[PDB]
């Protein structure tokens, strides 16, 4: 029996820029129990059908992180935006499922939770399944930075602002991507 | 093609605020910083400040803190500079320019001339300047007094006289503009042949022709 | 803060002459220096960036160099289009700062002005105002002094002066000086005199008229 309970029920989720990966190998799992569960706001399967998930194969990958509700769209085969370009990219030939659920009750705090980070600046886009965790100051213009933070010399990581009374689009959503 | 298109020439009253625009097209607006530069007539260039449109971060020259406020609009790919509590000292040309990845400013807007004045549109008074009274050459003139705003165009004989003409830049006198123009021609041609200054003030739609007649 | 000290502020030169303009940075700028040219119409064009890199569409007579904290813009042989304003600009640190500029003008022989005095027109006198105009034309160099007198005594208040740019024909300067008085103030005096003092001579060029002539 697969340790999916460790992935979906972990108290702490990773920041999207430092997205967590957990490989699931010699075990059995009931993929249709998760699909019809009234716990997930999103369960989109690309390349495979969510009905025939049990009647299929290999090892599985479970990537997890937290993003804004209006960024759940970027976790798809051919998307653009700060998260899809600089944080987590799924290939066009992606075979797997993107799972998400509102975690406002868990990851928002009175006055704001700023512990969840995303990459805002980068000289280049990420390749599918690439994890970038470097912290190099970004030279936004012609003035050199010299490793010193200042105007147009920005740290690449920024904090999300998770407040409980935010609208659904600005609320935290826990994401689990299963790759096959 | 990369282009920065600034707002048209602007007139504002003292104490008032103005909002200048700098439209960027031919590249992705959030990629580069947009900076502003002030230049008073006959004076040097002054760095006002810069805005990075992607995050809205700004940096100002201490002399322009409070006076100017830079904002950006990702939706319309347009940069803005709001100038507050306007005084005659703020009358200058304002430029926007692009702070590229390397090489400092690569492209520049055309400029926006700002005039801070309480004056109303007034047509000039055109006076002839004839000698009171003889050399081989005679200097004649044209006094264009008390108009607003600038500019006026001055010609002599509909533009046919174009040698020995000096049109002076306007000076501010009693909150209105005044300038003069001189023309030097042979004495054998004046007053035998006619000499007339033609003055046009576009803003008040006035076109005046003053023939220089000798004094009595 | 980084102060860019640009010298000379003004420079007179001839065609084919070799000229160098300097910008001293008050602190280390590591070659992040731009040279700009402003033409008399106001158009700005970048000549050099990174202290020595020539921009595409800039002629080869232009070059940038650096000794220590002194950055130079050299024009190997001056052309007609080169008589313009030059500014340096540092971009090593925020706030970016400009040098004070260099006005490059055409050198020519000295010339005294042709002085002309004009009484107020009859038309102006009907309006209640009286301007007395004096032209000081085609002189070199630009430095000149004008003095007004009324019945032999200097009049320092009510005077406004205006200067032209270098003449396209002969490279001289001209200047207008205007004395504004009311029609009543004008009608109380007889002689009005404009005197010019210029390096070309120790004695002033004097022009006068008498009101009812």
């Amino acid at each position: 029996l697969c340790p999916f309970g460790e992935v979906f029920n972990a108290t702490r989720f990773a920041s999207v820029y430092a997205w967590n990966r957990k490989r699931i190998s010699n075990c059995v799992a009931d993929y249709s129990v998760l699909y019809n569960s009234a716990s997930f706001s999103t369960f989109k399967c690309y390349g495979v059908s969510p009905t025939k998930l049990n009647d299929l194969c290999t090892n599985v990958y479970a990537d997890s992180f937290v993003i804004r509700g209006d960024e759940v769209r970027q976790i798809a085969p051919g998307q653009t935006g700060k998260i899809a370009d600089y944080n987590y990219k799924l290939p066009d030939d992606f075979t797997g499922c993107v799972i998400a659920w509102n975690s406002n009750n868990l990851d928002s705090k009175v006055g704001g939770n700023y512990n969840y980070l995303y990459r805002l600046f980068r000289k280049s886009n990420l390749k599918p399944f690439e994890r970038d965790i470097s912290t190099e100051i970004y030279q936004a213009g012609s003035t050199p930075c010299n490793g010193v933070e200042g105007f147009n010399c920005y740290f690449p990581l920024q904090s999300y602002g998770f407040q409980p009374t935010n609208g659904v689009g600005y609320q935290p959503y826990r994401v689990v991507v299963l790759s096959f | 093609q990369v282009q920065l298109q600034q707002s048209g020439a602007e007139l504002a009253r003292p104490g008032a605020s103005v909002k200048l625009s700098c439209k960027a097209s031919g590249y992705t607006f959030i990629s580069n910083g947009i900076s502003w530069v002030k230049q008073r007539t006959g004076q040097g260039l002054e760095w006002i400040g810069e805005i990075y449109p992607r995050n809205g971060n700004t940096y100002y020259n201490e002399k322009f803190k409070g006076k100017a406020t830079l904002t950006a609009d990702k939706s319309s790919s347009t940069a803005y500079m709001e100038l507050r509590s306007l005084t005659s000292e703020d009358s200058a040309v304002f430029f926007c320019a692009r702070d590229y990845y390397y090489g400092s400013f690569d492209y520049w807007g055309q400029g926006t001339t700002l005039t801070v004045s309480s004056a109303k549109t007034t047509p000039p008074s055109v006076y002839p300047l004839a000698p009171g009274s003889t050399n081989s050459m005679v200097t004649l003139g044209c006094l264009v007094k008390g108009y607003f705003p600038e500019p006026v165009t001055v010609t002599w004989n509909s533009g046919s006289l174009s040698s020995g003409v000096h049109t002076f830049p306007a000076v501010l006198q009693s909150d209105l503009y005044t300038l003069s123009s001189s023309v030097t021609v042979p004495s054998s041609t004046w007053p035998s042949q006619t000499v007339t200054c033609n003055v046009a003030h576009p803003a008040s739609s006035t076109k005046v022709d003053k023939k220089i007649v000798p004094r009595d | 803060d980084i102060q860019m000290t640009q010298s000379p502020s003004s420079l007179s030169a001839s065609l084919g002459e070799r000229v160098s303009l300097t910008c001293r940075a008050s602190r280390e700028i590591s070659g992040y220096l731009t040279w700009l040219q402003q033409k008399p119409d106001g158009t700005i064009k970048r000549l050099i960036y990174a202290a020595s890199t020539l921009d595409s569409g800039v002629p080869k007579r232009f070059s940038g160099s650096r000794s220590g904290s002194d950055y130079s813009l050299t024009i190997s042989s001056l052309e007609s289009e080169d008589f313009a304003d030059y500014y340096c600009l540092q971009y090593a640190s925020y706030p970016w700062t400009f040098g004070g500029g260099t006005k490059l003008e055409i050198k020519r022989a000295d010339a005294a002005p042709t002085v002309s005095i004009f009484p107020p027109s009859s038309e102006q006198l009907t309006s209640g105002g009286a301007s007395v105009v004096c032209f000081l034309n085609n002189f070199y160099p630009k430095d000149i002094n004008v003095k007004w007198k009324i019945d032999g005594s200097e009049r320092q208040n009510g005077v406004l002066n205006s200067w032209t740019d270098q003449d396209s024909k002969d490279s001289t300067y001209s200047m207008s000086s205007t004395l504004t008085l009311t029609k009543d103030e004008y009608e109380r005096h007889n002689s009005y005199t404009c005197e010019a003092t210029h390096k070309t001579s120790t004695s002033p060029i004097v022009k006068s008229f008498n009101r009812n002539e």
